[PDB]
C-alpha cells in the first residue's frame, strides 16, 4: 500500500538514463501516432476508388474512355499511398526499436545499481535490526521486489505512452475528420464498458462458488482419506464413494448452471458489440447519403476512434505495472536510505596500537531487542587483566554470552560502558575493533569453498604458509591433510560434512589467522564429543598465551586453569576469584561443581468421454457453422463499402445499405444462438466427465491397500490435490479451447475458400505473407522465454551467494569481510548485467521486425490490390474482402498458438489420472473371491511370521513370530516397544501379507480367505478413534455396512459401551452431530463410541490397540470397565499398555525382537523371573510411588 | 481486422 | 495494425 515519490524511484538514473528515457518515450509517442495516421490514409484510398467507382458506373456509354483518366488517377493515387505506407513502415521499425531498446537499457542499468546498493544496505545493518526481522522474507523480498521494480521501469512505460499517443492521435484524427461520428462512437462507449462489467462481475462471484462446491466434496474426501485405515477396517468404502459421488452429482449441476449463465453472458456481450458496431456504421451510411461525410472519412474516423477507444483498455495494465513497482520500491529503498548507529562500513574513530588488552565492563545494564519484556543484565562490574584469561560461569539466562555479545559491540549497552584498554569501545573504529578481536562460537560455520578460502576469511591477504602454520598451530593439519584434495577440499552445507571438532578447529585456525589481541570463546568446547573435545581444547589453550581471553562454557574441566572465574546471579556479578577461593566460598560455583560432580498423450482420454457420442458433434457442427459465420461478417463489410464504392447511380444505394445493415445484424443475432450453443454443449460435456473421472479416481483410490497409503509420496493433501487438479485440468483440454480451434480452422477455411475463389492470386499472395508474420510472432515469444529462463539461472547464482551471506550473517559480521561478499555479489551480478544489455538489443529488433512486417505487409496488400489487380477487371470490393477474410483467419489462428500450453498441462495431468486408475494392489477389498467360512468360532494362528514394513525394509518388526489363541479367551500382548504389538492387529486385519510365514483363523489361511469377509469378523478398536461428521448413530451404524443397523441395535451397542449416559443427555440425542463440525467431545466419549461400533458388528474377534493410550483419571476406569465388559464373550487380542489391567488375561505373551520370548498366565510369568516381571515391577513401582 | 472481420 | 491495435 505505501508508495514512493516518482522522482526518488529513479534516483539511480542519471545522464544517459534520462536521455534514453526521453528519446525512448519520444520514439514511443511517435510509434503511437503512426497507426491512426495509417487509417487516415485508408480513407483517402477509399475516396480514390470511390471517385472512380461512381464515374465508372455512371457512364454506361463509353468504355475505353474510362481506361484513361481512371487508371491514371489510380496510378498516381495508389502509388502515393503505397509510398506513404512504405514510409510508415521504416518509421515504426526505427521508433519501435529505439523505444523498447532504450527503455530496457535504462531499466537494466538502474536495477543493477538497485541490487548492488540494496545488498550493501542489507549488509550494512546492525544486528539489532536483524533480530527483529525474518531473513527469508528479506532475501525473497530482495529477489522478487527488485524484479517487480524491473518490470515497472521497463519497456512498459514506452507501451503506456505509445498507447496514450494512439489514444490522443486517434481521437484527434477522429474529431478533426468530423465531430458527429466521434460523438456517436463515444455515445456507445458507456454501453460497451457496462457489457464488459457484467462480464467481470460474473467471474469473481462464480469462481468462488465453483471452489466452494469441491470444498464440500473435498471435505468428505479429506476426512475419508484421513480415516482410510478405519474405512478400510470397517469396509465402508462403497458408502464413502457414494457420498463423494452425490457431492459430485451436485457439483456438476452447479457447473452446468454456471456454464449456461456464462455462455448467455458472453453471447449477449458479443451481441451488444455487434449491434453497436453495426449501428454506428449504419449511422455512418446515413451521413454519407446526406453527402455530409465522404465514404472513406466515415471509415477513417470510425477506425481511428475505435482504435483510440481500445488504446485505453490496452494502456491500463501498464499503469498497474508502474504502480506495483513503486509500492515494491518503497520497502527496498527503506533499507538503503536507513543509516544505522553502528555502521561498520564506516571509516571513523580511533585505531589503537599496542593494545595490551585490559578490558573492563562498568555498570552495564542491557537488554536484547525483546526490550522491556526482559532485562537480562541488571548492573555489572567486571575487569580482566592484560594477558589474563577470565572464565564466566552461570546457572541459566546466558547472561554470560551477553558480555561476549557486547564486547564485539554488536549492541550498545543500555547504560554503562565496555572499555578495551583505557578507551571506550565506541570511540574506536568498528571494523578495527572486530579485527583486533578473535571469536570462536559454539556452533561453527564454514562457508562453501576450499578450506584455504575459509581460512582466508580470516584475512584476505595470506599465503598457504600462514594457512599451514595456522591449522598446524590449531593441530588441524593432520586431519585435513589426511583428507583428499589437501587445502582444496570442499566444505559447507552441501558436501563434505565433517566432524564438529574438525570444523571447530578450522574455525579456530580461521580465528588464529586473525592474530587478534583479544579472544572470545563461547561454549566452543560445549556441544561436542568428549574425545575430540580434548583435541580441540589443546588448540583452544594453544590459541591463548599470546592474548587476553574471556571464556564461557558448561565445562568446568577447562575453567580450573583460568586466572579468574566469575559467577553471575540474575544478571548480577557476585563471585570472583581463583578456584580454591571460590570452593572456599562454597557459593554458586561450588554449588554447580557439586551438582555436575511422465507424459501420456492419448485419445484414450477421449475414449472415456466417448460415453457421449452426442454433445460433441452438436458443438463442433455448431462451431463450424460459427466458423462459417465468422467470415460472413467480412463479406458484408466488403459489399457495404463495396456496393457503396461500386454504386454508380445513387438512387439504388440508400435502399441497399439498409438491406446490408439489416443483414449485418442478422448474422449477429444468429451468432447468439450458435455461440451460446457451442459453449453450452462443451460446458455440460465438461462437467459430466469431471464426475466420471473423479468418481473413477476416488473409487480406485479406495481399492489400494494400506501399503500405498503409508507411502511418503502419497499423503491426504497430496491425494486430494492430485484428485482435484487432474480432473480440473482435463476439462480444459476437452473444453472450450478445442471448440475455438475448430471454429478458427473453420473460420480460416471458409475465409480462404471465399478469398481464394474471389481474388485470383490476390489471396495466394497474402497466404505467402500472413503465415510468416504469425510464425514470426511465435518465434519471438520463444526467444523471450529463452532469455527469461537463462536470466533466471544467472541471478539464481548471485542470489545463492546472497542467501549464504545473510543467513550466516551474525558470523560474517564477526569476521568482517562483508566487503568480500559485496565484491563477490558484484562479480556475480556482472554477468546478468552484460546479459541485460544484449536483452535490450534483442527485444527491440524482434519487436520492430514484427511491427514493420505488418506495415510492409499492409503495403503489399493495396499495392497488389491496386496496380496489377485493378488494371485488370478485378475489383476493389473483392480486395477489401480478401484482406479482411485472410487477416482474420490469421488473427483466429493466433488463438491456436495461445491455447497450446493447456493441452500440454492437461496431458501431463491426464498422464497421472489414467495411471492412478490402472494401478492394482496386492490386496484388493473389491474382489468377490475368497471362502467365506460357515463356522462362527474364531481362533487365530500366527506361525513363523516374518514382517518388514514396505516403507522401511531395514529394521524388521517381526521375525518368526508364533502365536495361538482359542475362542472366547483374551490374548494379552506385552512388548518392549514398537509396532510389533500392533503389527499383529494390522496383519490379522490383513493390511499387509507377511514376507514369510503364515496366519490362520479357523484353520484356513487368511491369505486365501476373502479379505472383506475376514475384515467383517474383526472388532478393531484403535488409540485415537476418528469419527466422520454425521449423526453419532451413523458413526455407530458404521460398524456394519451392506445393511442398515436398527435403532434398538445401536441402542444396545450404546448400552454395552456405557456411552448411554451421554447420548440420552444430549439435546439432539442419537441425532447429534460430532466430528468438530457440529460438536466437540472428549476422548472418553469418542472411544466409547468406537467400542459401540466395534461391538454393534458382533465380531468374534475384538482387537484393542492401546485403547487407553490417550486418557486420564476415571475415564480410563470407565473405558476399561466397558472394554472389559466387551470381551470375555469373544476371542480377543489386547495390547494395552496398562499391565495392571492385563492381570486378568487367559494368555499373556511377551514379544522380543519379533520372536515370542515369554508366554503363559500371569501367575506363571510372575512365578518366573524375567522380562514380564520387570515390565510389571517398573510400572507397578509407580502407583505405589504416587502415594 | 478488429473483431468482425476486417 | 488494422483496427484493434496491431
Amino acid at each position: 500500500k505505501p508508495a514512493v515519490s516518482v522522482l526518488t524511484m529513479f534516483r539511480y538514473a542519471g545522464w544517459l538514463d534520462r536521455l534514453y528515457m526521453l528519446v525512448g518515450t519520444l520514439a514511443a509517442i511517435i510509434h503511437g501516432v503512426a497507426l491512426p495516421l495509417m487509417m487516415l490514409i485508408f480513407g483517402d484510398m477509399t475516396d480514390s476508388f470511390a471517385s472512380v467507382g461512381q464515374v465508372s458506373k455512371q457512364s454506361t456509354q463509353m468504355s475505353e474512355a474510362d481506361k484513361r483518366a481512371m487508371f491514371a488517377k489510380l496510378e498516381e493515387e495508389m502509388t502515393t499511398y503505397a509510398y506513404y505506407y512504405t514510409g510508415i513502415g521504416a518509421g515504426v521499425l526505427i521508433v519501435a526499436y529505439i523505444q523498447v531498446s532504450f527503455w530496457c537499457l535504462a531499466a537494466g542499468r538502474q536495477i543493477h545499481k538497485i541490487r548492488q546498493k540494496f545488498f550493501h544496505a542489507i549488509m550494512n545493518q546492525e544486528i539489532g535490526w536483524f533480530d527483529v526481522h525474518d531473513v527469508g522474507e528479506l532475501n525473497t523480498r530482495l529477489t522478487d521486489d527488485v524484479s517487480k521494480i524491473n518490470e515497472g521501469i521497463g519497456d512498459k512505460i514506452g507501451m503506456f505512452f505509445q498507447a496514450m499517443a494512439t489514444f490522443f492521435g486517434g481521437f484527434i484524427i477522429g474529431f478533426t475528420r468530423g465531430w458527429k461520428l466521434t460523438l456517436v462512437i463515444l455515445a456507445i462507449s458507456p454501453v460497451l464498458g457496462l457489457s464488459a462489467g457484467i462480464w467481470a462481475k460474473i467471474l469473481s462471484s462464480f469462481t468462488d462458488k465453483e471452489l466452494h462446491a469441491y470444498a464440500k466434496a473435498g471435505a468428505v474426501a479429506e476426512e475419508v482419506l484421513a480415516a482410510i485405515r478405519t474405512v478400510i477396517a470397517f469396509g465402508g468404502q462403497k458408502k464413502e464413494l457414494e457420498r463423494y459421488n452425490n457431492n459430485l452429482e451436485e457439483a456438476k449441476r452447479l457447473g452446468i448452471k454456471k456454464a449456461i449463465t456464462a455462455n448467455i453472458s458472453m453471447g449477449a456481450a458479443f451481441l451488444l458489440i455487434y449491434a453497436s458496431y453495426a449501428l454506428a456504421f449504419w449511422y455512418g451510411t446515413s451521413l454519407v447519403i446526406s453527402k455530409e461525410y465522404s465514404i472513406g472519412q466515415v471509415l477513417t474516423v470510425f477506425f481511428s476512434v475505435l482504435i483510440g477507444a481500445f488504446s485505453v483498455g490496452q494502456a491500463s495494465p501498464n499503469i498497474e505495472a508502474f504502480a506495483n513497482a513503486r509500492g515494491a520500491a518503497y520497502e527496498v529503498f527503506k533499507i538503503i536510505d536507513n543509516k544505522p548507529s553502528i555502521d561498520s562500513f564506516s571509516k571513523s574513530g580511533h585505531k589503537p596500537d599496542n593494545i595490551q588488552g585490559n578490558l573492563e565492563f562498568k555498570n552495564i545494564h542491557f537488554s536484547y531487542p525483546s526490550r522491556k519484556e526482559v532485562q537480562i543484565l541488571k548492573g555489572l562490574n567486571l575487569k580482566v587483566k592484560s594477558g589474563q584469561t577470565v572464565a564466566l560461569v552461570g546457572n541459566s539466562g546466558c547472561g554470560k554470552s551477553t558480555t561476549v555479545q557486547l564486547m564485539q559491540r554488536l549492541y550498545d549497552p543500555l547504560d554503562g560502558m565496555v572499555s578495551i584498554d583505557g578507551q571506550d569501545i565506541r570511540t574506536i573504529n568498528v571494523r578495527y575493533l572486530r579485527e583486533i578481536i578473535g571469536v570462536v562460537s559454539q556452533e561453527p560455520v564454514l562457508f562453501a569453498t576450499t578450506i584455504a578460502e575459509n581460512i582466508r576469511y580470516g584475512r584476505e591477504d595470506v599465503t598457504m604458509d600462514e594457512i599451514e602454520k595456522a591449522v598446524k598451530e590449531a593441530n588441524a593439519y593432520d586431519f585435513i591433510m589426511k583428507l583428499p584434495h589437501q587445502f582444496d577440499t570442499l566444505v559447507g552445507e552441501r558436501g563434505a560434512q565433517l566432524s564438529g571438532g574438525q570444523k571447530q578447529r578450522i574455525a579456530i585456525a580461521r580465528a588464529l589467522v586473525r592474530n587478534p589481541k583479544i579472544l572470545l570463546l563461547d561454549e566452543a568446547t560445549s556441544a561436542l564429543d568428549t574425545e575430540s573435545e580434548a583435541v580441540v581444547q589443546a588448540a583452544l589453550d594453544k590459541a591463548r598465551e599470546g592474548r587476553t581471553t574471556i571464556v564461557i562454557a558448561h565445562r568446568l574441566s577447562t575453567v580450573r586453569n583460568a586466572d579468574v572465574i566469575a559467577g553471575f546471579d540474575g544478571g548480577v556479578i557476585v563471585e570472583q576469584g581463583n578456584h580454591d577461593e571460590l570452593m572456599r566460598e562454597k557459593g554458586i560455583y561450588f554449588k554447580l561443581v557439586m551438582t555436575q560432580t511422465p507424459p501420456a498423450s492419448f485419445w484414450r482420454i477421449l475414449k472415456l468421454n466417448s460415453t457421449e457420442w452426442p454433445y460433441f458433434v452438436v458443438g463442433i457442427f455448431c462451431a463450424i457453422i460459427n466458423g462459417g459465420l465468422q467470415p460472413a461478417f467480412s463479406v458484408i463489410f466488403s459489399k457495404v463499402v463495396g456496393v457503396f464504392t461500386n454504386g454508380g447511380p445513387p438512387e439504388t444505394q440508400r435502399q441497399n445499405s439498409n438491406l446490408f445493415s439489416l443483414l449485418f445484424l442478422i448474422l449477429g443475432i444468429i451468432s447468439f444462438i450458435t455461440f451460446f450453443l457451442q459453449g453450452f454443449t462443451f460446458g455440460k460435456a465438461g462437467e459430466i466427465l469431471t464426475k466420471r473421472l473423479r468418481y473413477m479416481v476416488f473409487k480406485s483410490m479406495l481399492r489400494q491397500d494400506v501399503s500405498w497409503f503409508d507411502d511418503p509420496k502419497n499423503t491426504t493433501g497430496a491425494l486430494t490435490t492430485r484428485l482435484a487438479n487432474d480432473a480440473a485440468q482435463v476439462k480444459g483440454a476437452t473444453g472450450s479451447r478445442l471448440a475455438v480451434i475448430f471454429q478458427n480452422i473453420a473460420n480460416l477455411g471458409t475465409g480462404i475458400i471465399i478469398s481464394l475463389i474471389y481474388g485470383w492470386q490476390l489471396t495466394l499472395l497474402l497466404l505467402a505473407i500472413v503465415p510468416i508474420i504469425a510464425i514470426a510472432g511465435v518465434v519471438e515469444m520463444k526467444m523471450l522465454s529463452g532469455q527469461a529462463l537463462k536470466d533466471k539461472k544467472e541471478l539464481e547464482g548471485s542470489g545463492k551467494i546472497a542467501t549464504e551471506a545473510i543467513e550466516n550473517f551474525r558470523t560474517v559480521v564477526s569476521l568482517t569481510r562483508e566487503q568480500k561478499f559485496e565484491t563477490m555479489y558484484a562479480q556475480s551480478l556482472q554477468i546478468p548485467y552484460r546479459n541485460a544489455m544484449k536483452k535490450a538489443h534483442v527485444f527491440g529488433i524482434t519487436f520492430s521486425f514484427t511491427q514493420a512486417m505488418m506495415y510492409f505487409s499492409y503495403a503489399a496488400c493495396f499495392r497488389f490490390g491496386a496496380y496489377l489487380v485493378t488494371q485488370q477487371l478485378m475489383t476493389f470490393e473483392n480486395v477489401l474482402l480478401v484482406f479482411s477474410a485472410i487477416v482474420f483467419g490469421a488473427m483466429a489462428v493466433g488463438q491456436v498458438s495461445s491455447f497450446a500450453p493447456d493441452y500440454a498441462k492437461a496431458t501431463v495431468s491426464a498422464s497421472h489420472i489414467i495411471r492412478i486408475i490402472e494401478k492394482t494392489p496386492e490386496i484388493d477389498s473389491y474382489s468377490t473371491q475368497g471362502l467365506k467360512p460357515n463356522m462362527l468360532e474364531g481362533n487365530v494362528q500366527f506361525s513363523g511370521v516374518v514382517f518388514n514394513y514396505p516403507t522401511r525394509p531395514s529394521i524388521p518388526v517381526l521375525q518368526g513370530l508364533s502365536l495361538e489363541v482359542k475362542k472366547g479367551q483374551t490374548l494379552a500382548l506385552v512388548g518392549s516397544s514398537g509396532c510389533g504389538k500392533s503389527t499383529v492387529v494390522q496383519l490379522l486385519e490383513r493390511f499387509y501379507d507377511p514376507m514369510a510365514g503364515s496366519v490362520f483363523l479357523d484353520g484356513k489361511e487368511i491369505k486365501q480367505l476373502n479379505v472383506q469377509w475376514l475384515r467383517a469378523q474383526l472388532g478393531i478398536v484403535s488409540q485415537e478413534p476418528i469419527l466422520f461428521d454425521c449423526s453419532i448413530a451413523e458413526n455407530i451404524a458404521y460398524g456394519d455396512n451392506s445393511r442398515v443397523v436398527s435403532y434398538e441395535e445401536i441402542v444396545r451397542a450404546a448400552k454395552e459401551a456405557n456411552i448411554h449416559q451421554f447420548i440420552d443427555s444430549l439435546p439432539d440425542k442419537y441425532n447429534t452431530r460430532v466430528g468438530d463440525k457440529g460438536t466437540q467431545l472428549s476422548g472418553g466419549q469418542k472411544q466409547r463410541i468406537a467400542i459401540a461400533r466395534a461391538l454393534v458388528r458382533q465380531p468374534h474377534i475384538l482387537l484393542l490397540d492401546e485403547a487407553t493410550s490417550a486418557l486420564d483419571t476415571e475415564s480410563e476406569k470407565v473405558v476399561q470397565e466397558a472394554l472389559d465388559k466387551a470381551r470375555e464373550g469373544r476371542t480377543c487380542i489386547v495390547i494395552a499398555h496398562r499391565l495392571s489391567t492385563i492381570q486378568n488375561a487367559d494368555l499373556i505373551v511377551v514379544i522380543q525382537n519379533g520372536k515370542v520370548k515369554e508366554h503363559g498366565t500371569h501367575q506363571q510369568l510372575l512365578a518366573q523371573k524375567g522380562i514380564y516381571f520387570s515390565m510389571v515391577s517398573v510400572q507397578a513401582g509407580a502407583k505405589r510411588s504416587l502415594e | 481486422x478488429f473483431x468482425f472481420x476486417f
